């Protein structure tokens, strides 16, 4: 579908939040656009390992 | 009697990665890098519309088939929509030559 | 604890304390309590600021328009296309995946670093006038109270202080 | 030994022992010998084992064609796919071999946080009870059997057993 | 001071000396001065030589020319051949920039490792003998004349020299 929504980047799944460097969901896109790759997830770490006992 | 100990921060979370020597490793403050996501919506550049083929054929669009809105208000626009499978090709038939070069000449 | 604390000489973490990611926990007559390391925890994390700054922005994204599409004269650019931006995606997926790895594991020996310098300066007033016990922690042989504590933190002692108290408390062990 | 051990206060490599890449060697009154520490040494491994398969796993290699062939009069074709092929050949060439150093330093930094990490382990128990001598050992001011031994090995001393011993072994010197 | 000393227990640099990067400050009755510490200096340059050559080499740089121009009957490769390099420029761009940032940050780790591991070395002979102060020295409870110095430089004490003075000399203390 279509709407009046606005946006920086756009695929035809869907319109595109431009903020993040990457994508893995669909190569085309047009715009100021994030980068496709084949993955499932990419997460930095900010903070560090989780143990109570 | 007293002491002192080093410390520092866990928390409840159970948000985890992959790593060099461990998978799933657990943190308790991580970041997504990923934009996994789309909102399934077709908004538009800027403020700057895109344009709109609907059913129509680029033939259609660009030759002036009536049932193609010609909308020649739209001087200039984000990008351009269409269908995978569009409807009204020409409806008098015949070949068009350089279809790939014209629409790359209207990219933008 | 690459370097021997975290997993290492330290087994867990604790969830008491939620301001920062360093601290002390002081034990002493008026009580128990945790307390952030404000300086250090900072700095780390303006460590981290500057590096996902120096992560996001060396990417630069071009006002772009990614598909093409052609007849079936003209396999040689479909599957030559194909082939190409396969070869890119391919590419940037491994560097990029690589980077996150590599990164997270740097990030926690970057981590381990802080934890085990400040070991160190936690040591290093203490040497002789306190002793080490079991991981993670010092026993005194004098007594302190929490403005002996905030000192501590700081990086002062005064190590006149107590030293004749540890010099006679020591000595009955 | 870039932490300081090996080619650092450590000279060189044992041929002795062959069952795990660490361990000690006990020297006692029943006799000397070797003996491996298959607890770090089988941790460090997985590491390995986790590391080449996130090193092998991260290409995806396709169902592939490689080659292409032009006449005369598609020399921008040609040159180009040339271009493009050596950029890509030369692209990964670089990455990869820049990853083979990289992770093989890497992996003697692992090696060498692990050795000096469990060095300190050593320390931990024996600290005044026996001495550091030379390098890479410690001489204890008492006696040892192959029990506690085996104790040390696993993170076990009873620090009261012999503290005596060393108490009054230690005072002639 | 990664590993804990410049920026560390360290604060600040020295422009005194300039004949290497490491060294010594030797402090005695015949005077004060500087001294460099080429052995370790020495290698780790070699080491920043071998890297720097490991870093050049790893290009190949063909008999190359880099330019193409096409009609406006050509835009898919035009708009391709663009879409191409731009892609390559970017990629190169980015690798060799995070192998910039990458390469000085393990070059000053590279740094504080090899300070912190001579600082051991020096910590090694002295242990008993003499004792840790403040930050970056040790304050004998014996006199050390150049030979000494010399000695103690390139790895060389005589434990049993001075440890009766430094026994007694102690004892005040
Ligand atoms: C624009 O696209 C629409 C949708 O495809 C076209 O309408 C459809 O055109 C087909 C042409 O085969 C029609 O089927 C034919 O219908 C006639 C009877 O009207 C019959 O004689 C043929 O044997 C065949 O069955 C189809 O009914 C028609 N559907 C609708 C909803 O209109 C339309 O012609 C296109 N217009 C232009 C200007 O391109
Ligand atoms: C696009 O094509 C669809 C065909 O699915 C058109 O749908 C028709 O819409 C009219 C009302 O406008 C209905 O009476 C027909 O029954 C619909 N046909 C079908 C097959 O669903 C749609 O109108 C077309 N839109 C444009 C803008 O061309
Ligand atoms: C876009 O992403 C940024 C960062 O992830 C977020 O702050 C913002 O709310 C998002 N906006 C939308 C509309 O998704
Ligand atoms: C963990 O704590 C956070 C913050 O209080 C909260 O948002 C989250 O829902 C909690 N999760 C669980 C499983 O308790
Ligand atoms: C993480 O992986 C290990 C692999 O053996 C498994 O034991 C553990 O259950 C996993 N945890 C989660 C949350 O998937
Ligand atoms: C350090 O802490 C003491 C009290 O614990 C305080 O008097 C002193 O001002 C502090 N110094 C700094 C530099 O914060
Ligand atoms: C450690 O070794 C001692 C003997 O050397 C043995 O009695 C004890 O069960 C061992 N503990 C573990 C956890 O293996
Ligand atoms: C070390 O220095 C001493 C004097 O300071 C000298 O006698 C000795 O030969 C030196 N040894 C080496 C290996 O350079």
């Amino acid at each position: 579908p279509m709407d009046e929504c606005d946006a920086k980047c756009q695929t035809p799944q869907g319109a595109i939040n431009s903020s993040l460097p990457f994508q893995n969901v669909h190569p085309v896109t047009i715009g100021e656009c994030p980068k496709y790759v084949r993955s499932a997830k990419l997460r930095m770490v900010t903070g560090l390992r989780n143990i109570p006992s | 009697e007293d002491t002192i100990c080093i410390g520092y921060h866990a928390n409840n979370s159970t948000d985890t990665v992959d790593t060099v020597l461990e998978k799933n490793v657990t943190v308790t403050h991580s970041v997504n890098l990923l934009e996994d996501s789309h909102n399934g919506k077709l908004c538009l550049l800027k403020g700057i519309a895109p344009l709109q083929l609907g059913n129509c054929s680029v033939a259609g669009w660009i030759l002036g088939n009536p049932e193609c809105e010609l909308l020649i208000s739209r001087e200039s626009w984000s990008y351009i929509v269409e269908k995978p499978n569009p409807e009204n090709g020409t409806c008098y038939p015949g070949h068009f030559a350089d279809y790939e070069e014209l629409r790359e000449q209207l990219s933008s | 604890g690459l370097f021997g604390a975290i997993a290492g000489f330290i087994e867990g973490g604790w969830t008491g304390m939620v301001d920062g990611w360093y601290g002390y926990h002081h034990q002493n007559e008026q009580g128990s309590g945790y307390a952030a390391d404000q300086k250090s925890t900072q700095n780390a994390i303006n460590g981290i600021t500057n590096k996902v700054n120096s992560v996001i922005e060396k990417m630069n994204t071009q006002f772009t328009a990614v598909g093409k599409e052609f007849n079936k004269l003209e396999r040689r650019m479909e599957n030559l296309n194909k082939k190409v931006d396969d070869g890119f995606i391919d590419i940037w997926t491994y560097n990029a995946e690589l980077l996150v790895l590599l990164e997270n594991e740097r990030t926690l020996d970057f981590h381990d670093s802080n934890v085990k310098n400040l070991y160190e300066k936690v040591k290093s007033q203490l040497k002789n006038n306190a002793k080490e016990i079991g991981n993670g922690c010092f026993e005194f042989y004098h007594k302190c109270n929490d403005e002996c504590m905030e000192s501590v933190k700081n990086g002062t002692y005064d190590y006149p202080k107590y030293s004749e108290e540890s010099k006679l408390n020591r000595e009955k062990i």
